[PDB]
Parts: C-alpha cells; structure tokens; sequence
C-alpha cells in the first residue's frame, strides 16, 4: 500500500578508494596542509578550525589545544572521505529514480548551492535596526503575547545567553503595539501616535521606549520582511541603500553578492583563494565563525531495480505496521489532562493552555519549559507485554546461539493486527546507506531511521534548482490535496531559532496557504499566535483553530530541524499535526540496556547494526584497551558512534587505536559509556570515474466541529462568600451515604430558612469528599449556622477536613450561563430528593433496593424532558414505586426540568447540544445517588431501551 | 505618567 517515490541521493565528492593511510598525528598535519581539496573543504566547513591548524604549523598553537587540533583534523580527514551524509564541499545531492535496471553511475555534473551564513545576515540586520531605526519602519512580533500586567514571548533573542526576558503591559506598549499589529509603520508614525495622546513634552520618552522594544526584538523592522524565507538580494539591497546614506553597508555588500557570484563557477580545489576573499569582505562589515553554506547539488539519477523498490515498499509497510502497538502516548495523557480541566465543550488560547499557573502546562515529555510543578510519569505503552517478551526472547537466543536477530518472525503478527482500524498515516521517510557484504548489495537502516513528516528531508534542497523544486512540490502534493479535501489550512511554522548558530538547519520554502512566524515576517498569509485555540474532535484528537476565520489549521516544519528542541506551543502544534505514533521502534526501546544487540535484520535489510558498549570502568591494569576490544570479539573495523555522526577505524592502524584510547579514558572520567558498531563495506556501490563514492539515500513512501470559545476566569469563577458558597467535604466513601442521610437535611433546613439552596456531588482526586455548594442571600450566616453540624461530623469521625474552594462554572457545557443556571435548579432539586431515596434504599421494610431506584429515577427524568412521548426517548436512548412520583420534592424537581427544556426550546439549541446536557444531568444525578463510577452509568440506558419499548 | 517603564526582568531556565 505504501508506494516509493523517486528519493534523493546523497554522496561524496572525494573517492574512498584515494583513502591514504597513516601512522602518526604529524604526518597527518604534513598531509593535509599540501592537499589543495581538503583545505578548501576545511575552510568552508570549520573557518575558525581552519585556523587553528594554521596556528599551529606557525607554531602559534598552545600546547594544550594540540590533542584537541591533532583529533578534529583526522576526524574531519575521515569524513571528507568516508561519509556521504550532505555538507558543503564534502558531499553532494541528486535526484534518483525507479526503473528496470540499476544505474550505480553519476553522468551529472556538480553545481554550487551557495547561501549566506544565516547567523552573519540576521546579526547584520540586528545591528541595521538600532543604528537605522528613525529611517526604518516597524511590526510587531509574532511571539509577543499580553498576560495579565505583563507581556511575554514564547522564547526570547538578544541577551546573547540562555536567559528569557518579559516586559510590563503599559498602555504605552498597547498603542504602539496594536498600531503596528497588522502592518508596518513608520517609525515617524509610531512616535507621533505615542505623543498625540500624551503630549508633544512626551517625545523624548516615546523614542526611548520605542529603541528599547526594538532592542529587545518585540518588534520587527522591514529588513526582516522575507529575510530568512525567500532572500532576493534586490530586495534586499535596495532597503539597505534606501537606509545606508553614508555608504558604510552598500558597496561592500555588492562585493559580497560578486565575489560569491564569482565563486560559483570555480572547480572544487581551485577556489581557496577566492573564498579567502567572501571571508575577507564579509568579515570587514561584521565578524561571524561562518560565513558561507554550501549545498552541492548534482544532475545525476541514480536508478534502482523494480525488486529493490519492493524491498523498500516491504520496510515501510512493516515500520509503519508496528506503530499499530502504540495505544497510549505522552500527549494521549495529555489530552486526558486536558478533558479533566476543560471538559469536552471548551476551545482554549494555546498560550493559556501551556501556562502551568493557569492553564495545564505541557506534556509530560517537553523540556521548554519543563513542568515547574511535581508530577510523576504517566502510564505510557508503546508495544504489548506479549510483544516485549518476544523481543526479549528473541534477544535471548540471539546471544545463546551466535545469530542476528530476524525481526521478520513477527512481520506476520504485525501486519494482521487491527485490520478493522484505517491506518492514519499518509506516508514516510527512510534513511539508509548503501553497502556490500558478500560481494551483494544491501542496504543498512540510518540509525536516524527516518519520520512520518513528508517533505522534511527535501525542503531545504527546494529552491537551490528547479528540478528541486518540482521534486518537493510533488512529495508535499499528498498531503496539501488531502488538506483541500478536509477544509483544513495548511500553515508552515517559519521561525528564527532561539540559539541563532542553528539558523542555517531551519531553511525550506514554504508550500503551504498560510505561515506562523516567529522573530521575522513574511509575505504570505500569517496566523496570530493568539488567534490559535485547542479543542478535542468528535474523536476526542487534538485539533486547533484560528478564532478571527474559524479554520481548522494543522501546522507544518518541512526540515529536519530537531522538534524535540521548540518552545512547547509550537512542538505541540507540530506534533498534533501528523500522526502521533511513529517514532519509537520496539526494538530500539527494549533492547536499549543491553551491551552487546545483534545485528537486527528484516528481508535483506539491516535494521541495525551490531551494536556494543565499552566501559570506562573497566580498562584496568591487568587489561589494556586493545584486548578489552579484544576480549568481547570486536571486529577489526568498527565505528565510535559519538552522536549526530561516527568516526571510522581500525584495530590494525595505531592512530586509529590512539582516538579509542582517547575516548575511553574521557568515559572513565564521567564513569560511563561509548557504543561501537560493527563496520560495513561501502566504498564501491555507485562510482563516478569507475571510482568508487560513500552513498546513502532518503526514501520517500505514500466532520461536525461545534465547541465554544473558552470563557474567562472572571466569568466563569464564582468567589467565595460573594453569590455562591463552596466546601469540599473530606469523607470517606463508605460513609458518604451515611453523612448524606443524617447530616445533609440538617443543612438543607438550615439553609431553607436562610431562602437559599444547595447542591452536592461526589469526588475523589485528591482524596473522596462532597462538594457542597450553597447559593443563598447571607453566605456568612449561613456557613456559620452549618459549621456547628460539619464539627458535629468532625466529632463523630466522619469528616476530618473541609475546605472553602472558587466554584468553576461550567458554562460551555450547559450551555450558556442561562441554561447553566437553569442546570443548576435542576442540581439543587436532585438533591433535595436524595436523602430519602437512601432511606427508602436502606429500610428493609421496603424491599426496593439501590438499583432498583436508579432505573426508576432515570426514568421519570426521561419522561419529563420529553414529556411522557416514549418514541423522542427511544430516540435519545438509541444513541448512547408509585409515590417518588408523587412526593413534594419530585414535583419540584419536574418544574425544574419543564423550565430547561423550555429555554433550550427558545434558543433553538441544535439537537446534539440538548441530548449531551441532558445525558449531563442525568450523569451527575447518578454521581449524586451512586458511585462515581464508570460505565455502570452507561447501562442504566440499556434496560430504560428495554422498559421503554414495553411500553407500545 | 511613568507607563513608559517597560520593567524588564530576566529569569534564569521548607518548612520542615
């Protein structure tokens, strides 16, 4: 069902099969510094290393930076050979393809994708926007948001540090702020807005506060406008001289745009001095550790056999099966959070939703910022007991019996699962290296493995060639299609990142109708942060939507920019984007602990590789490094696998052993760990001058919203002593019942004489008690008449605590503060009836007992809302003892019923809102007289089908 | 008035 689309492919410049060997870390540094390629690379990637090593071979270099100058260089040696993974100058992209035969042969020719280093342009503008800032003009930034007297940012920027930073909410703020909300204004203009409704006196002030939002980047200057999205040097250019009068910037910058141009066509090895030069102007105007990025594209197309392309189709539909396994996850604890906080009825402002003093916080798994509060970790299952121990079983015999792992004994237990469930996922992307053993070619899973967010691994290749772009356009063309049909906007989160030495990972080009930007602006359709609202699906999903238009909106990051890495609101707008449950591999999860996995394997692929951990520990004197390797059979080529990358080597080189013995001593410092993976051969797959090139690829694979806008605290929130009175009861359940019989009337009375009225419920969370809400004209009065019964239960050891607490109105669910109130004349009359249900229950010269009541009860609740018409009851049913009736307290109860049903007739509530408020009142009904319990609710409706139906 | 203070502040990252 998945389907390979044509894939990228990613290789090396340099030729392994040129790979020089060597002994010693001298002879590496004489090597390198006559290797006319190697520099250039080194001088692109590493500037500041670069010079380091150019230190050193003057003997500038102290001698504590030599170890570190002698490893980075034969690391960095290594790579320029051995690994195709896409940097400038060291590897290059194409575009591959599916046919009748393999064509392992690169014809294309090598091109220079050349931007700006994006840290060196951001830190220009910056710079431009205080020098400049009279002669430019002003937005406001997409990550300020007002809460209460302050007004914050989902992260902050200028403290060149790791420190976040809030400002007061003054009515200086206000007008400046909403003067430039929707477009740019002058800075002229926003002065003159300050001081027309302060005084001209003010002006001196207003500049001042004006310069210091523009310090603090709550607002953005028209430089930034496409900047980071789509950069036109004209644009560009045009702005800075309209600004530059003194000439200091232009000039120089159209020696920039020159020299890069120039660089363009120069041969890889041939460009040192050039390159030197872009350095050169480029660090006159403002110094930056790198200048220039580089993507290198190629023309080639590389082909793959039609059973190769079902060798992957097979892999993609086998990872995507096992997240069939994947029942409950950190945001699924989330959503629960969620539901018991705000119920099912609420839409909530996503900067209210993570606020952890207001709002729930986050998932339990976010870092930024992390819950400031205690909680303990939630109940997570990513795979089956059953499945776990397969796993482990399996791990077992592996071990026993000198094997790999076969994960195919379980594609058949995977595959069969849940066949009755529509598979959510639209598709994947793979990663993996192409490598031989035994003279065929296999393929080996990247340790990234690969997402289910499509286009991520192709936006940043998008606008560097038009090839590229029609590629991108059609992987991304699966998904905006189906967004189309949903009615569901499409956005791309376009933002600067908190540490701007990332900012060169977060270029794509946006794909999508709309855009939420972050520290800069765009030219498309832009989202307000504060304008996107939570709610819950008919399905109980996360969905958001922008509360000025109504749309539905799923958000996008078309990158491979880290996602664990956002400030919270936006990972989770991402997250609720896709489909939650690919990322965690039962293998990678339980197999984690052990020291020594197998190689797993699956139809000819290499899940993983073999895999190790060394100890620091345990290089003793009786045991040096090289028989410790030895003494758990490591192969004589292996991988250090440090973290983004791995470094090759080789028991039979000594430089190789040297770096070993370097990590495992750092190790035996921190007392832990490095991992070392088993080595694959990989130099002669695809070739370009019948040399061989380090290869590896990149797969791609292919409602009824109603809820309300949440309302505010000081709406909804009732406070104590003013209308309502609110106590929590701390009693036990097995005595509940008894407090609700010999203790709850005497309230009642009391609070009778005083004209007023009550209402109870039934809570556990934290411990069990009844919430007592009274409603009543002298709240003081009346709690202290009550008080002399609850020390009465004190005393008795029925209650022990009671607290007075803010009654939260829940006004979206009944409906409007109307009908809320209507409700709660519904409460209040229920629960003057319950007392003597339970005695009625508990006498035995009855002979009706407690379920008995409950049927019946539900049934005349039934027969008033829909006035005695037992098909509307069937209705409502389908789709989820004579003086009760008679007595005084039931009557009442029916006139509050009548009083409902007829203002939710006058206010032509749509049917749905009148069937989930009733199965409310009736829900909390029998939390009134029965359990709090689950389920058991829901099957009191069943035998009213039955007893219903009976009468006809 | 002084409501053009702006007040940055900047934050970082018992009993018994």
């Amino acid at each position: 069902s998945f389907k390979a689309q044509p894939f990228l492919v990613r290789n090396t410049i340099l030729c392994p099969n040129d790979k020089r060997s060597f002994t010693e870390y001298t002879q590496v540094i004489e090597t390198v510094s006559k290797n006319k390629v190697f520099l250039e690379q080194l001088l692109l990637a590493n500037p500041k290393l670069y010079d380091v090593m150019q230190k050193y071979n003057a003997g500038l270099l102290k001698k504590k930076r030599v170890k570190k100058l002698f490893e980075s260089i034969y690391k960095y040696y290594k790579r320029s050979y051995l690994r195709s993974t896409p940097f400038g100058l060291f590897s290059e992209t194409s575009i591959g393809v599916f046919s009748k035969s393999s064509q392992y042969k690169l014809m294309g020719k090598t091109t220079k994708g050349i931007r700006l280093d994006t840290q060196w342009l951001i830190r220009l503008v910056h710079k431009m926007e205080v020098d400049f800032s009279k002669k430019l003009s002003f937005t406001r930034n997409n990550a300020n948001y007002k809460f209460g007297d302050r007004v914050f940012q989902v992260y902050t920027i200028n403290s060149s540090e790791l420190e976040e930073c809030n400002i007061k909410y003054t009515n200086v703020y206000q007008i400046i702020s909403e003067f430039c909300e929707n477009d740019y204004q002058k800075y002229e203009d926003i002065c003159e807005t300050v001081t027309l409704c302060y005084g001209d006196e003010y002006r001196e002030l207003s500049e001042q506060y004006l310069g210091s939002l523009i310090v603090n980047h709550y607002l953005i200057s028209n430089l930034q406008k496409d900047l980071l999205s789509d950069f036109s040097w004209n644009t560009f250019l045009t702005k800075v001289e309209a600004i530059d009068e003194d000439k200091k910037y232009i000039i120089p910058l159209k020696k920039v745009q020159k020299f890069i141009q120039e660089y363009s066509e120069i041969e890889i090895g041939e460009g040192i001095e050039k390159l030197k030069e872009i350095y050169q102007e480029m660090s006159q105007i403002l110094e930056n550790d790198n200048y220039i990025q580089i993507d290198l594209i190629s023309d080639s197309e590389i082909n793959f056999d039609v059973k190769q392309k079902q060798q992957l189709e097979h892999l993609a539909e086998f990872l995507g099966n096992t997240t069939k396994s994947v029942r409950r996850t950190y945001l699924d604890d989330y959503k629960d959070k969620f539901i018991e906080k705000y119920g099912v009825d609420q839409e909530v402002q996503i900067t209210e939703l993570f606020d952890s003093t207001f709002g729930i916080g986050a998932p339990y798994n976010y870092n930024h910022p992390r819950n400031d509060f205690y909680e303990s970790e939630p109940s997570t299952l990513y795979y089956s007991e059953e499945e776990r121990e397969k796993y482990l079983s399996m791990y077992v015999e592996a071990v026993k019996n000198h094997n790999v792992i076969n994960l195919d004994d379980l594609e058949s237990h995977y595959q069969k699962m849940d066949l009755e469930k529509k598979s959510e996922l639209q598709g994947l992307e793979l990663f993996l290296n192409l490598a031989k053993e035994y003279e065929k070619d296999i393929f080996i899973l990247g340790d990234i493995v690969g997402n289910n967010n499509l286009g991520g691994a192709s936006g940043r290749f998008s606008a560097l060639s038009p090839e590229l772009t029609s590629y991108h356009r059609t992987i991304v063309d699966s998904v905006e299609r189906e967004n189309e049909n949903k009615e569901i906007t499409s956005c791309e989160i376009v933002f600067l990142p908190e540490n701007i030495r990332h900012a060169n990972v977060m270029h794509t080009s946006i794909m999508r109708r709309k855009v939420l930007p972050f520290f800069t602006s765009t030219s498309h359709n832009e989202v307000l942060l504060t304008n996107i609202y939570i709610g819950i699906d008919e399905k109980e999903k996360f969905y958001a939507r922008d509360i000025s238009t109504q749309e539905v909106l799923k958000f996008y990051i078309t990158s491979m920019y880290n996602k664990t890495l956002f400030s919270n609101e936006l990972r989770f707008l991402y997250e609720i984007s896709l489909d939650d449950k690919f990322g965690n591999l039962p293998w990678e999860l339980i197999y984690r602990d052990f020291d020594y996995i197998p190689r797993l394997v699956f139809d000819e692929i290499v899940i993983s590789p073999a895999k190790w951990k060394i100890w620091g520990r345990d290089v003793n004197s009786k045991m040096t490094i090289r028989e410790l390797i030895q003494s758990k059979e490591i192969p004589k080529e292996f991988y250090i696998v440090n973290g983004d990358n791995k470094v090759y080597l080789s028991q039979k080189n000594p430089l190789d052993m040297e770096i070993l013995e370097s990590a495992i001593k750092k190790s035996s410092k921190r007392k832990d760990f490095i991992e070392l993976q088993e080595y694959f051969e990989d130099e002669n797959i695809i070739n370009k001058g019948e040399k061989g090139r380090v290869a590896d690829v990149v797969v791609p694979f292919i409602r009824a919203f109603i809820r309300e806008k949440r309302v505010s605290v000081e709406r909804r929130e009732k406070l104590p002593f003013n209308e309502w009175l609110y106590l929590k009861l701390y009693i036990s359940i097995n005595r509940q019942n008894e407090f609700l019989l010999s203790y709850l009337p005497d309230i009642q009375k009391i609070v009778a004489n005083l004209g007023g009225n009550l209402f109870f419920l039934r809570y556990t969370d934290p411990k069990p008690h009844i919430r007592l809400r009274i409603k009543c004209s002298d709240l003081f009065l009346a709690y202290g008449s009550i008080l002399e019964i609850l020390k009465r239960s004190r005393k008795n050891r029925i209650m022990s605590t009671f607290d007075i607490s803010i009654y939260d109105q829940e006004v979206e669910r009944y409906g409007g503060f109307d009908t809320l109130e209507l409700s709660e004349a519904i409460f209040c009359a229920d629960s003057k009836i319950i007392p003597n249900l339970l005695t009625l229950i508990k006498d035995t010269n009855n002979d009706w007992k407690v379920d008995d009541v409950s049927i019946l009860v539900n049934y005349l609740y039934l027969k008033c809302f829909f006035q005695n018409d037992n098909k509307k009851i069937l209705n409502f049913l389908n789709l989820v003892g004579d003086q009760i009736f008679y007595d005084k307290n039931f009557k009442e109860l029916k006139h509050a019923i009548k009083n409902l049903f007829l203002k939710m007739i006058a206010q032509d509530f749509e049917l749905q809102k009148v069937y989930s408020i009733i199965d409310s009142i009736i829900h909390v009904h029998n939390n009134r007289l029965i359990g709090i319990e689950r389920d058991k609710e829901k099957l009191i409706y069943y035998t009213l089908q039955r007893l219903f139906v009976s009468e006809e | 008035t002084k409501d053009f203070n702006l007040d940055l502040v900047c934050v970082s990252k018992t009993x018994i």
